[PDB]
RNA sequence: CUAGUAACGGCGAGUGAAGCGGCAACAGCUCAAAUUUGAAAGCUGGCUUCGGCCCGCGUUGUAAUUUGGAGAGGAUGCUUU
């Protein structure tokens, strides 16, 4: 669902967990991408979302929760695939430092 | 070159089942009433390639018609290495 | 040219080296 | 949890149960030189001499299946090209 | 140590020397019979690893099996179909194991190791006299070969819970109403 | 039986023993 | 593309001088054969018994 | 006292004997079972073969009591046995 | 004061009398009672002054008093810079612990690594080790060193000079420090041995110098001989030199204990009456063989370079250096002195391969004169055919041939003078040809741009 | 017993295990990957007075040794048939 909203991105799967986290840096350099959105699953039940800028930029760990995707029929809304979004942010995104570098990502 | 190789190789033929049985009968009846190392041509694939891996072989002669050819297809490179 | 008599005679990168926020070592590729 | 004094253990003889012997590296290197290359490996070789390392790495991903196998195959083939000019 | 070299060569089977051999053998095997016999194994290292010896009572047979679906899929493997066809041909022999030897766009080629339980070299040898016993009649028909043990899920773990003792035995155990005397 | 299993059973057979109370 | 190429010896072009096996040689390769010495004395026992 | 805290030392009393175990108002059947347990057993000693004593008798007559020279002599020691093995073998024959 | 009046155990005392050592040499007399009390000491002694017995007596005494077993692991660690000095220490430790129930073992470079780990895992109470493979075992192998009581650093100056700086610092970090004896023996008091002392020892040492300040280092009154000899003909030169210069006094040097043993049994089979002096003999036999040599008129002693450092070489006519020497400062200066032998006319020669001509440049840079010695090709007694026959048919002399070959190559690689002597210009076929082989036995000669977006490790548990 | 638990589902009907724990019974092993190479030592036949003769199989590998919480080789000194 997220990759259907980013025309400037490409998909990949089956990344070896026993590999190193900076081999994700080698992977995106090979595919010519300066950002990575990494989905790490623990136990087959817990999702961890990684945001980074691939050569040198900062990295944020998240823990995803309460997931709902387009296949549920109660959503009743639709948008042009690849169309440019209006990003809406918060006031607390603007003031506080650690969320402010997150808003950049 | 085949005839000269087989002239040397015939001189170092192994002992057949008859003259080995007689040779063991020699030492048995003499024990009732002193040898050096035997030198024979070595054969068998795993025996020969073990010998060439250990640099104990002087000359190796390979047949051209092994029906599964894979059993000898590494042999010219292994001998050359 | 053996200066000292009998000891042994004395005998690249894709990054830049600069310090991090904790006063350590980081790299710019 | 509970405080128990720990023991050292004798070395497992099942450790690294592949083949790290110096002899098995001789067999693997000798067979590769005798056998040659697969058709897919020949394409990765040709891209690596031409300098298209990114295209060779991506081709290995699609053919083998995982990225770590693409790194392994391209490393072995790059060492083949390195040893080829050493003999040359 | 010629068979270690053969093991490494068999791993590399799309390479130039082996793909040449696999091409010329497939042409030869195609024009022979379906269930013809082999005097010597085409892969002597795989036959040795699987239990074949150069002894009287051990024979090798080559089978071609048609490849493809039965979108219904036949749950029997092509190796299991190959093993069943030798046993119905060589009904006096016992199927020891089988291995892959060749491939095509229409057929798959397998080589099957058979043991004669009625030879005297076999009954004398305690490493192979177990197959002389009447429990091992037609192992390929009961899923008792390496192919059958794979398709029956005979492994251990949480991953093989339903099939680690037989699914029909486990389903009988899990669907049985056990009533005791002093309930 | 095999030779390797005869050599084992010759020198290490099932001994006969008892345990006191 | 050249369809089927020439093979370059990148491994056999160098020759190493030592055997691969570093294992010690057994004593059996330096002494008279114990296996035949058993066979001889079996032939002695058969000849003694007649 | 005990310096190194090993629990095995408190329980104590690099090879051990391998075919037997060295061991240091009650029912009659138990009393019998200890009696055939500790009854004396015949040794049933093992002798050397006739060729073995002839091999040693040939060796002692040539060299003597110098076991080192019997180890490095090819014509009477073709199996190239260590002098300590022949010394142990000579003691079994009775020759010094 | 002698060995008896210092109170030892009956097991230590009986083994001491078996060697014949009764009279305490000076370093043993004033450093063994301080170590027995439990005070860490510093020693400025010279190699061969009996200092090897000086630390093994307190080491053995504590093992027996604390009653160590194989399941308790290593109690004492003795760090030795090179292989053959460690093999000498292991030789005397075996004579020490012949009446004890403790375990001794040796860890050295070039040895079998996974055989040594099994040796260590079973339990070795007294361990003599090269600092390189000690650190490899300490970081990678599972074995007990948590009950360590003494640490011996023997020729600490030579350890630093070889290049074991970082290995010494990482060892003192990993080994336990609480309630540990420490000994530091050295010869010259450099700045580097001061930093090693301050980080390994307890804050109050007990230092003693007997270091010989009257070093008569002569740079002009000396003369060194040398032969240029092909690699496959070095033993044939030794054989022809010894048989033709027989009925004379000759001392010959080697590099390893295994090569001395092998060449001793060779020359007796080839019928040369020659005396040997190596580490695997009993100590009482070594004094008898050396005393019989000194009051002899003619003959030859085969002895390694390491055993002859502490040995008073008598008036000999020829000093022979078959192998590369351990310390060439020790070699060129002191045995050049003992070659002259006060009044006698004695000479010393050095066997050199064509790949070792760089030693001449060091000779010319040091301004000490040389003399060529040349051989005709009709004087070499070609006995290679009967040497190869004897190795190929005798199993004991074949075993010693492998051991002498491996010990020679391992010592060649672990040389300080890597420029003049390194193993990579040796051809192993000719080296094994001199040792008596058609084909060389297998040995191990060996024994930036980084990842994209890779930062150093902030923390975590690693093993 | 866990347990109608976890898990899956027109989340309705429903479906539906396992580790642990208490018992019953318990027993471990054979190969392939090694050069016997100072000696294919292995085996099927059918001819016999049966005591031992040939024929074949087999070196593209039949015996012995060994099967990775191992093992081999030397040395070593006790203990086993």
């Amino acid at each position: 669902d997220l990759a259907s909203m980013l025309p400037h991105g490409r998909k990949d799967a089956k990344f070896d967990t026993k590999s190193r986290l900076y081999e994700l840096c080698e992977l995106a350099e090979l595919y010519n991408c300066n950002n990575v959105l990494f989905f790490e699953a623990r136990k087959g039940k817990d999702l961890y979302m990684w945001f980074s800028k691939v050569p040198n930029g900062p990295t944020v760990k998240f823990y995803a929760q309460n997931l709902h995707t387009m296949e549920e029929l109660h959503f009743q809304g639709n948008c042009l695939k690849g169309s440019r979004p209006i990003l809406s942010f918060d006031a607390a995104f603007e003031q506080e430092p650690y969320l402010k570098v997150i808003k950049e990502l | 070159l085949a005839a000269q190789a087989f002239k040397l190789l015939n001189k170092y033929r192994p002992e057949t089942k008859q003259e080995k049985k007689e040779r063991l009968l020699r030492e048995a009846t003499a024990i009732k009433e002193v040898s050096k190392k035997p030198y024979t041509v070595k054969y068998g694939l795993n025996h020969v390639v073990g010998l060439i891996e250990n640099k104990k072989a002087s000359l190796v002669l390979i047949a051209n018609d092994v029906d599964p050819i894979e059993l000898v297809v590494f042999l010219p490179a292994l001998c050359r290495k | 040219e053996i200066l000292e008599p009998f000891v042994d005679p004395p005998r690249d990168r894709n990054y830049r080296i600069e310090k991090d926020a904790n006063g350590g070592i980081r790299y710019v590729y | 949890g509970h405080k128990t004094t720990r023991r050292v253990l004798k070395e497992r003889p099942s450790r690294r149960k592949g083949a790290q012997s110096k002899r098995t590296q001789f067999v693997r290197s000798l067979i590769r030189e005798v056998a040659g290359l697969a058709p897919y490996e020949r394409r990765v070789i040709e891209l690596l001499r031409n300098g298209k390392d990114k295209r060779a790495r991506k081709f290995s991903k699609k053919k083998l299946g995982t990225f770590g196998r693409a790194k392994r195959k391209c490393e072995e083939l790059q060492r083949i090209i390195a040893e080829s000019r050493r003999a040359h | 140590g010629a068979l270690k070299y053969l093991e490494e060569l068999s791993k590399k089977k799309q390479s130039d020397v082996v793909r040449f051999l696999l091409r010329v053998r497939c042409w030869e095997y195609r024009q022979l019979n379906v269930i013809h016999r082999a005097s010597r194994p085409s892969r002597p290292d795989k036959a040795r690893r699987l239990g074949y010896k150069a002894k009287q009572g051990y024979v090798i047979y080559r089978v071609r099996v048609r490849r493809g679906g039965r979108q219904l899929k036949y749950q029997r493997s092509l190796r299991a179909t190959a093993e069943e066809r030798v046993g119905r041909r060589c009904s006096n022999l016992r199927v020891l194991n089988s291995y892959w030897v060749n491939q095509d766009s229409t057929y798959k080629y397998y080589e099957v190791i058979l043991v004669d339980p009625n030879h005297k070299a076999i009954r004398r040898d305690p490493r192979i006299n177990w197959i002389c016993n009447p429990v091992h009649k037609h192992r390929e028909c009961r899923g008792l070969t390496s192919t059958g043990k794979k398709s029956r899920g005979l492994n251990k773990g949480h991953r093989f819970n339903k099939t680690r003792a037989g699914r029909r035995k486990t389903w009988k155990r899990h669907n049985t109403l056990s009533l005791w005397r002093y309930r | 039986v095999l030779e390797k299993t005869k050599k084992r059973l010759t020198h290490f057979p099932q001994r006969k023993y008892a345990v006191k109370a | 593309e050249d369809p089927y190429p020439d093979t370059v010896e990148w491994f056999t072009s160098v020759e190493e001088k030592m055997p691969l096996s570093a294992a010690p040689e057994p004593k059996r390769r330096f002494i008279p054969s114990k296996n035949e010495a058993k066979q001889i004395m079996k032939l002695v026992r058969a000849i003694r018994e007649g | 006292s005990e310096s190194d805290a090993v629990p095995q030392q408190q329980q104590q009393e690099n090879h051990i004997r391998q075919h037997d175990l060295e061991l240091e108002s009650k029912p009659e059947v138990l009393r019998a079972l200890e009696r055939e347990a500790t009854r004396p057993v015949e040794k049933t000693v093992r002798h050397q073969s006739e060729r073995e004593r002839e091999w040693l008798q040939r060796l002692v007559d040539k060299h003597g009591d110098d076991v080192a020279a019997m180890a490095r002599d090819r014509k009477l020691n073709p199996y190239q046995q260590t002098a300590s093995d022949i010394k142990r073998r000579l003691k079994k024959a009775g020759l010094l | 004061q002698e060995f008896s009046e210092l109170n030892l155990s009956e097991k230590t005392t009986k083994a001491i009398a078996e060697m014949g050592f009764t009279k305490m040499t000076e370093i043993q007399r004033r450093a063994i009672p301080p170590a027995l009390a439990g005070k860490d000491v510093l020693g400025a002694a010279k190699t061969g002054s009996g200092k090897t017995l000086a630390f093994l007596i307190p080491a053995v005494e504590m093992l027996s008093s604390l009653r160590f077993k194989p399941r308790n692991g290593t109690g004492a660690i003795v760090v030795t810079p090179t292989r053959e000095l460690a093999l000498q220490i292991f030789g005397v430790a075996r004579e020490l612990m012949k009446y004890h129930s403790q375990t001794y073992g040796v860890v050295i470079g070039g040895a079998n690594r996974r055989a040594e780990a099994e040796k260590l895992g079973k339990g070795v109470n007294l361990l003599i080790a090269t600092p390189g493979r000690l650190l490899d075992h300490l970081q990678n192998t599972p074995f007990v060193f948590k009950n360590l009581k003494s640490l011996i650093i023997d020729e600490a100056d030579r350890i630093l000079e070889i290049g074991f700086e970082d290995e010494m610092r990482q060892i003192v970090k990993i080994l336990p420090k609480e309630d540990r004896q420490t000994m530091l023996f050295s010869a010259t008091q450099t700045t580097k041995v001061e930093d090693l002392a301050r980080i390994s020892l307890r804050p109050g040492p007990l230092y003693i110098n007997v270091d010989e300040e009257k070093k008569y280092s002569t740079v002009e009154g000396l003369e060194q001989g040398y032969v240029v000899v092909e690699a496959d003909k070095r033993f044939l030169l030794l054989f022809s030199f010894l048989k033709k210069m027989a009925k004379k006094k000759i001392i010959v040097f080697f590099s390893s204990c295994n090569s001395v043993k092998y060449y001793s049994e060779l020359l007796q089979y080839i019928d040369l009456p020659v005396l040997d002096l190596h580490g695997k003999q009993k100590q009482q036999k070594r004094t008898n063989t050396f005393f019989e040599f000194c009051n002899a008129k003619s003959g030859t002693l085969i002895c390694t370079d390491v055993a002859a450092r502490g040995l008073d070489i008598p008036q000999v006519d020829w000093i022979v250096q078959f192998d590369p020497p351990d310390d060439p400062r020790d070699y060129i200066h002191r045995v050049g002195r003992t070659a002259r032998g006060n009044n006698g006319k004695g000479r010393s020669l050095l066997f050199l391969q064509p790949c070792e001509l760089g030693f001449l440049a060091h000779l010319k840079a040091a301004k000490v004169p040389v003399v060529e010695y040349d051989f005709p090709k009709n004087k070499i007694l070609n006995v290679q055919s009967q040497l190869e026959k004897l190795i190929s048919t005798n199993y004991y002399l074949n075993q010693s041939a492998k051991e002498g070959y491996r010990s020679y190559i391992h010592a060649y690689a672990s040389h300080s003078l890597r420029s003049v002597f390194d193993v990579h210009k040796l051809d192993l076929v000719k080296v094994a040809k001199s040792f008596g082989f058609s084909t060389p036995p297998r040995v191990d000669i060996t024994l930036g741009r980084r990842a994209y977006g890779s930062q150093p490790r902030q923390g975590g548990r690693y093993k």
